């Protein structure tokens, strides 16, 4: 039975993990490839690399990252952050990335979802949706959560599926970096609108938040600081979820 | 120990080269070649449409190269699409497969496709039970005689792993299956001895 996934998010900049890492066992705090290689060793199900390199270098830098990562990690990974066209995505997938994450570019050119899906298959497309409550309604926000698009989340989710996307990365802007729990209301809201796999993102602070997210209907749960800072052990988290009737991958 | 990985495609096959080089580390006198013609102890048939690749094995005079391997009690291991090619036909309507193992290929009964993510494989023997990384739409149909590993997706139980003598087939991606994939690949190497 398809396991519910624990996903680690590596925020990279120029080819380095941001705010380092408590893993002094490693030989680097913030080497994205060693950390990723490590996350596999300890039981992470998937990796997500989010680049924020000032676009001067960004295009070369992300291909650098992808080539070095594919060469060493043995779990599925995903690159995203400023992938603006089929060109950028094609060369990134070809460089070794299992999937690419598109957001702002997708909202502004939905056909892009299809463009990648037809060449590389729906499996290779992940659409990131950053949502936030504006006047009682769930609205979709582009440009790293700063521009309100006027597009209702209810609509964009159905569209993304129609477009040929293979997976949705749902981030609650209201909860991102709050360690207070995932936005389960938002997950429950989206769950019925689509059959696509949903990754919960934003708010993770401890083990129970993960269970709450899976009850809400998430197919995966993504986190960063809580993992990088040794705030939650991966094997323990999975032992805990299994105990409470969630189907996780346990080795 | 000569290992050959058929490099002609389709798909990314280098993630597999890396995974195999990775698993072969602790092993003595080991060689790994990317393959597209005649020269192996362990032959890998990788790939990620049944039509393509079945074409590419023709267009590279490899159908006989593989036939000669099976015939010579050499190990022949199909991975992903490579596994489906071991069979007689797929639903690529009209194309003959390698017909190395009796059976055919068929779309999965699920409304949700592709089957994508970590799913449990349960082996009859030898290989490590546990979760492996899957990404496929079509499944094999064969005799219990040739079933090696089993997996359930959406209430449908199918051969996630297959075996006719020294011919092996795996439907998942060992090279993307973390520690257990490495262990699986090690055991495949340990078998070809």
């Amino acid at each position: 039975m398809l396991a519910k996934r624990i996903i680690a998010c590596l925020d990279v900049k120029d080819g380095r993990v941001v705010k380092g890492t408590n893993f002094e066992n490693l030989r680097d705090s913030g080497d994205p490839v060693e950390l990723g290689k490590f996350y596999s060793e300890i039981g992470i199900d998937e990796l997500v690399f989010l680049d924020i390199t000032a676009s001067v270098e960004k295009r070369k830098t992300m291909l650098e990252l992808v080539e070095k990562v594919a060469e060493q990690i043995d779990i599925p990974f995903t690159v995203g952050g400023g992938i603006h066209d089929f060109e950028t995505a094609s060369e990134l997938i070809l460089r070794g990335a299992d999937k690419v994450s598109i957001n702002t570019a997708a909202v502004e050119n939905p056909s892009l979802i299809t463009q990648i899906a037809q060449t590389f298959g729906s499996q290779a497309v992940v659409v990131a949706i950053d949502a936030k409550r504006v006047d009682g309604e769930f609205m979709v926000f582009t440009y790293s959560g700063k521009k309100n698009t006027g597009i209702l989340l209810r609509d964009w989710v159905v569209e993304v599926e129609k477009r040929g996307a293979g997976e949705i990365l749902l981030t609650s802007i209201d909860r991102d970096g709050t360690k207070s729990g995932y936005d389960t209301e938002m997950i429950r809201f989206v769950r019925p609108l689509t059959t696509l796999p949903i990754i919960a993102s934003g708010g993770a602070g401890k083990m129970e938040h993960f269970l709450e997210a899976f009850l809400a209907g998430a197919d995966a749960a993504l986190a960063a600081s809580v993992f990088h800072f040794r705030e939650i052990d991966v094997r323990e988290l999975k032992e805990y979820l299994k105990k409470h009737g969630v189907n996780v991958r346990l080795e | 120990m000569r290992i050959g990985i058929i490099s002609v495609g389709p798909g990314n096959i280098m993630n597999l080269y890396r995974g195999v080089k990775r698993a072969s580390e602790n092993f003595e006198d080991v060689s790994i070649e990317l393959v597209e013609s005649p020269r192996y102890d362990l032959l890998f048939i990788p790939g990620v449409h049944f039509g393509e690749g079945m074409r590419r094995l023709r267009e590279n005079d490899l159908i006989d190269f593989v036939r000669k391997h099976v015939e010579d009690e050499r190990y022949v291991v199909g991975v992903c699409l490579g596994m489906q090619l071991l069979f007689e036909e797929s639903e690529a309507p009209g194309v003959k497969g390698l017909s190395l193992i009796e059976g055919n290929v068929v779309k999965l009964r699920s409304r949700r496709l592709p089957h994508m993510g970590w799913n449990e494989v349960i082996f009859k023997d030898t290989f490590p039970n546990g979760y492996y990384a899957f990404v496929h739409t079509y499944r094999a149909v064969c005799e219990e005689e040739h079933v090696l590993g089993t997996t359930e997706y959406d209430g449908e139980i199918f051969p996630s792993a297959v075996r006719k003598g020294r011919i092996l087939g795996f439907q998942f991606h060992p090279e993307a299956s973390s520690k257990i994939g490495r262990k699986l690949l090690e055991k495949v190497i340990e078998c070809s001895l």
